[PDB]
RNA sequence: CCCGCAGAAGAAGCACCGGCUAACUCCGUGCCAGCAGCCGCGGUAAUACGGAGGGUGCAAGCGUUAAUCGGAAUUACUGGGCGUAAAGCGCACGCAGGCGGUUUGUUAAGUCAGAUGUGAAAUCCCCGGGCUCAACCUGGGAACUGCAUCUGAUACUGGCAA
RNA sequence: UAGCUAGUAGGUGGGGUAACGGCUCACCUAGGCGACGAUCCCUAGCUGGUCUGAGAGGAUGACCAGCCACACUGGAACUGA
């Protein structure tokens, strides 16, 4: 099963996730087809906070994957008209 | 137009019946800082009588270089006994990055920015000749152009 | 025994210059008559000629500027013992791009000025400085 | 030479032997210790210089110089060895550090002291 | 992390005046200047060719207050940088806070400035700064804050600047303590003494 | 089109099937020279229809023994 | 992370100083004791040994050791050589192999040009951005020097006929 | 380390494999690899990379990521996508 899940890179205390679309059977941080964006918890209000690309999305999730808990949240975050 | 100064100084002996006698060897390079160099080798018995007699000599033996701006032409050999020397032009930015001998003979020369290296021996007195030799050889862009009789902007451009 | 015919053409050329010799016969070919006119365009040679109907000698006729030669320096790169194919932007420029390098490309022999901007690479013959 | 004859046979890079065999890139091992002695340098030196052989624990047997003056090393004692050629005792290739193990500082020291193995006044 | 020795002592080894120890008072006079590196001050050195180069990088460190490892990074932040190589050195130098806090005049001497910077006084775009060495980016507006500000130490201070040549690329107010950095400092407004060619041979070998 | 390789035949006397050696052309990664390598291939022919030295084309294809997953696709130019 | 006291209060070493290589004197010792990365220092006036003062260089690190590359054009493809320095087999014949005079063809293997796919992400590199600054994290770009296929070019090299 | 090699090299037919195949059998032919280094010996996880270098190269493959391999030593299969 194919799944759009965050990766957590950045430093201790400071995350930042590479949201990715990957094999569930792979680890967090390790083989995946392709990266579509990412996010930032600790970014605030200022130029950048988050961002995801929603044409590739369309390929995965159209065709037969899943989105997880966190990232579900994200395409709800980016709205469709808001 | 001086800009004069030492590279190197050495003293050397001569042995006779009563036991072996020092005398010095200079070796000074001059240049106005625009495309003249000169080196001058001068040997006396005592040191800062070597480096005047070695001045006298530089100041005559002058060669003229001609040379772009502040650097070289082209990349170019000069090679002089054991002491094979390599230097290219570089650009604007930068200095002399070359070996002590090799730089001292550049500076004074008026080459403000070149790439530098000497292969083989690095005797003092051969690598400032092999440079010369370098340098006297290197032609410029104008002197091409009417050595094949063209033009100068079709050759460069 | 006679395995380079463009080096020997090339070494002539060389030797006559350091003898301050006026003309440099040669047997002729193809490729000798391609490079001798690329040197002639350019302005190394002061004219050449062909003559022969059986067995032809292309004969050259050196310059000199001053009492020194025009060709300072002039050697083989692309020998019969290893040849030396360069890629379109790979083409050498010989003294920072005040002498040339002939260039056996694609659309006849040239030099490495014109390959630049026709567009195109090939067997890097000679440099003449 | 001879680009062909470079095919055929490689440039055969010159694989330079290390100066000191202590095997597996180790900075320092340990030496068992036996007849500390002295011996006599080359020419223009002459001395008495201190110095032992080294049951070392890989299985080697070296000798190992013993600087500062006056050691507590003899017979067995457990010693430290590091790298370095005396340049002097054709055969002594080894330093013993001073400080370390059963090899004591040397007593009354005050400049240089990491060399030597000396705590501060 | 500081030199914290006899800031004078270093003065006449380089042999020209540093300003380590300018202070409230114009010149010295109090040192037995150049001719007095040590107890042997009298011997005439002979200078070799890697000499004057490490004279002329420890002039540099001594004066701004940095040591080798910081400055060999300054260096190698030179050498990636556009322009010149030896230009540059010297303008990330001049972009620290412990220096452009001395440029304004809210320290009589650099390491006052340095203090100051440390010690929660000064304070740029809103935001207090302790680190000495912050690279002060063109249009900035550094400042001390109203609880430290008009203190004892930076009022006399400041009456020293006026002495001082006051650089063109930085303007100070004076009255609020609020200074205003505009542009990157140019070769030719500053030193016209120190030279840069001679610490970029040093590194390149 | 069909992703062929032409190449000079070594020696048929096996039944049914045929090796090539593959003469390519390519150059020494250091020293810069054109070096005249081989690749001996097996390949598999219905009949004996291939004789010793003569230049023959071959597709990759099924693998049908141990060995010799290339397959005959035409002769051009038979033995002298 | 922010204020709140308090008082310079709790917070500096350790290499080196004969040439290479930035920095010198004085005592002790007398080819002894010891130093040494290379040359080399010590034999009763030691700048090199031991101490002392003084200096220089780094500084919460500093040195020593080991390990890789560099400098080493001292395995040289870019880029070395072989009369005397190390180095022409004692001299021939010769298969495989490397190389091959010259003019037409003709293919397109090499070669060259273009195009498409790919060369995982990180890393490197450049312009940004975010942690008080930096290291660190991070957006985009370039790059990944490649390999494959596909279409052309025929000068050169090869194959092939005279 | 100069010859190695008898299921060895190929065919026809049967079995077996998720799948093709000496994968494995029965017979048939006498091959196949090899100086552009087989066989044998010693050493070694491999790559993206890392360090170094003007670059070519040289060295290296700790940490992060991909692939492989192994799980007390030597075997075998069962279960299951
Ligand atoms: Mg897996
Ligand atoms: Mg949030
Ligand atoms: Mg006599
Ligand atoms: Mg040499
Ligand atoms: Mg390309
Ligand atoms: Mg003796
Ligand atoms: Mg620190
Ligand atoms: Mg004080
Ligand atoms: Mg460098
Ligand atoms: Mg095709
Ligand atoms: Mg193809
Ligand atoms: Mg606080
Ligand atoms: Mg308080
Ligand atoms: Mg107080
Ligand atoms: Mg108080
Ligand atoms: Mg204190
Ligand atoms: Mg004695
Ligand atoms: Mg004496
Ligand atoms: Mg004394
Ligand atoms: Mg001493
Ligand atoms: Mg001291
Ligand atoms: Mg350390
Ligand atoms: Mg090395
Ligand atoms: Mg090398
Ligand atoms: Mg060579
Ligand atoms: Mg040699
Ligand atoms: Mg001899
Ligand atoms: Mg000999
Ligand atoms: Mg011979
Ligand atoms: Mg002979
Ligand atoms: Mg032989
Ligand atoms: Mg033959
Ligand atoms: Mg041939
Ligand atoms: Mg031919
Ligand atoms: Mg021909
Ligand atoms: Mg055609
Ligand atoms: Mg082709
Ligand atoms: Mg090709
Ligand atoms: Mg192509
Ligand atoms: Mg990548
Ligand atoms: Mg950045
Ligand atoms: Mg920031
Ligand atoms: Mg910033
Ligand atoms: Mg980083
Ligand atoms: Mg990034
Ligand atoms: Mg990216
Ligand atoms: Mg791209
Ligand atoms: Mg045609
Ligand atoms: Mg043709
Ligand atoms: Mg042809
Ligand atoms: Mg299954
Ligand atoms: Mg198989
Ligand atoms: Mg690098
Ligand atoms: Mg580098
Ligand atoms: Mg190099
Ligand atoms: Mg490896
Ligand atoms: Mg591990
Ligand atoms: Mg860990
Ligand atoms: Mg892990
Ligand atoms: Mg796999
Ligand atoms: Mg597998
Ligand atoms: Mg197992
Ligand atoms: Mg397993
Ligand atoms: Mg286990
Ligand atoms: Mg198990
Ligand atoms: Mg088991
Ligand atoms: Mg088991
Ligand atoms: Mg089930």
């Amino acid at each position: 099963m194919v799944t759009i899940r965050l990766a957590r890179h950045g430093a201790k205390k400071r995350p930042f996730y590479q949201v990715v679309v990957a094999d569930s059977r792979n680890a967090r941080n390790g083989r995946f087809i392709e990266r579509v964006g990412f996010f930032n918890p600790i970014a605030s209000e200022k130029e950048e906070g988050t961002r995801l690309d929603l044409d590739r999305i369309a390929h995965w999730v159209g065709q037969g994957a899943t989105i997880s808990d966190r990232v579900a949240a994200l395409i709800k975050e980016v709205n469709k008209a808001a | 137009e001086l800009q004069e100064k030492l590279i190197a100084v050495n003293r050397v002996s001569k042995t006779v019946k009563g036991g072996r006698i020092f005398s010095f060897t200079a070796l000074t390079v001059v240049g106005d800082g625009n495309g003249r160099v000169g080196f001058g080798y001068g040997k006396a018995r005592e040191v800062p009588a070597a480096i005047q007699k070695a001045m006298e000599k530089a100041r005559r033996n002058m060669i003229n270089v001609a040379l772009n701006n502040g650097t070289l032409q082209h990349p170019v050999k000069g090679v002089h006994t054991g002491s094979r020397v390599f230097m290219q032009p570089a650009s604007e930015g930068t200095g002399i990055i070359a070996g002590g001998a090799m730089r001292a003979v550049l500076e004074v020369a008026g080459v403000h920015n070149v790439l530098a290296k000497a292969y083989g021996s690095t005797n003092p007195i051969n690598v400032v000749r092999a440079t010369i030799d370098g340098l006297e050889n290197m032609n410029s862009p104008e002197m091409v152009a009417a050595k094949r009789g063209k033009s100068v902007e079709e050759i460069l451009g | 025994s006679m395995q380079d015919p463009i080096a020997d053409m090339l070494t002539r050329i060389r030797n006559g210059q350091a003898a301050n010799k006026a003309a440099v016969t040669m047997p002729s070919s193809k490729l000798k008559v391609a490079i001798a006119n690329v040197l002639k365009e350019e302005g190394f040679i002061e004219d050449f000629k062909v003559e022969g109907d059986t067995k032809p000698e292309l004969e050259l006729t050196l310059k000199y500027f001053q009492g020194k030669a025009v060709v300072e320096s002039i050697q083989r790169v692309s020998r019969p013992g290893l040849r030396i194919y360069k890629r379109k932007d790979e083409l050498p420029k010989v003294m920072a791009g005040l002498g040339i390098a002939v260039v056996s490309t694609s659309k006849g022999v040239m030099t490495d000025r014109a390959a630049r901007q026709a567009g195109l690479g090939g067997e890097i013959i000679c440099y003449v400085a | 030479a001879t680009v062909n004859q470079l095919v055929r046979k490689p440039r055969a890079r010159k694989v330079a032997k290390s100066n000191v065999p202590a095997l597996e890139a180790c900075p320092q091992k340990r030496g068992v210790c036996t007849r500390v002695y002295t011996t006599t340098p080359k020419k223009p030196n002459s001395a008495l210089r201190k110095v032992c052989r080294v049951r070392l624990t890989n299985g080697f047997e070296v000798t190992s110089y013993i600087g500062g003056e006056g050691h507590n090393l003899q017979e067995h004692s457990v010693i430290l060895i590091r790298g370095g050629r005396v340049k002097d005792l054709p055969g002594v290739r080894y330093h013993t550090v001073r400080g370390a193990l059963d090899c004591s500082g040397v007593k009354d020291r005050k400049q240089a002291r990491s060399k030597y193995g000396v705590k501060r006044p | 992390a500081r030199y914290l020795g006899p800031k004078l002592k270093l003065s006449r080894r380089e042999g020209t005046d540093l300003f380590l120890k300018s202070g409230v008072r114009a010149i010295d006079t109090k040192c037995k200047i150049e001719q007095a590196p040590g107890q042997h001050g009298a011997r005439k050195p002979r200078l070799s060719d890697y000499g004057v180069q490490l004279r002329e990088k420890q002039k540099v460190r001594r004066i701004y207050g940095v040591l080798e490892r910081q400055f060999r990074n300054y260096y190698k932040e030179a050498a990636r940088l556009k322009g010149n190589t030896g230009e540059n050195l010297l303008a990330l130098l001049e972009g620290r806070l412990d220096n452009v806090v001395y440029r304004m005049g809210f320290g009589a001497t650099r390491a006052e400035a340095r203090q100051l910077v440390s010690h929660k006084a000064i304070m740029v775009n809103g935001r207090v700064v302790n680190i000495a060495s912050y690279q002060v980016s063109p249009n900035d507006v550094v400042s001390i804050r109203e609880k430290a500000k008009k203190q004892s130490r930076v009022k006399a201070a400041l009456e020293l600047a006026e002495q001082r040549e006051k650089p063109t690329w930085l303007e100070v107010d004076a009255g609020k303590m609020e200074g205003t950095f505009k542009r990157k400092p140019e070769r030719s407004d500053l030193s016209a003494d120190i030279n840069e060619h001679l610490i970029v041979e040093l590194y390149s070998k | 089109k069909i992703r062929t390789l032409q190449g000079r035949v070594v020696s048929d006397k096996m039944e049914k099937s045929i090796v090539v050696a593959i003469e390519r052309f390519v150059k020494h990664p250091i020293y810069g020279k054109f070096i005249k390598r081989t690749t001996k291939l097996h390949v598999h022919d219905e009949n004996n229809e291939c004789g010793i030295g003569d230049v023959v084309e071959i597709r990759e294809c099924r693998p049908l023994s141990k060995t010799k997953s290339w397959t005959l696709v035409r002769v051009v130019e038979k033995a002298v």
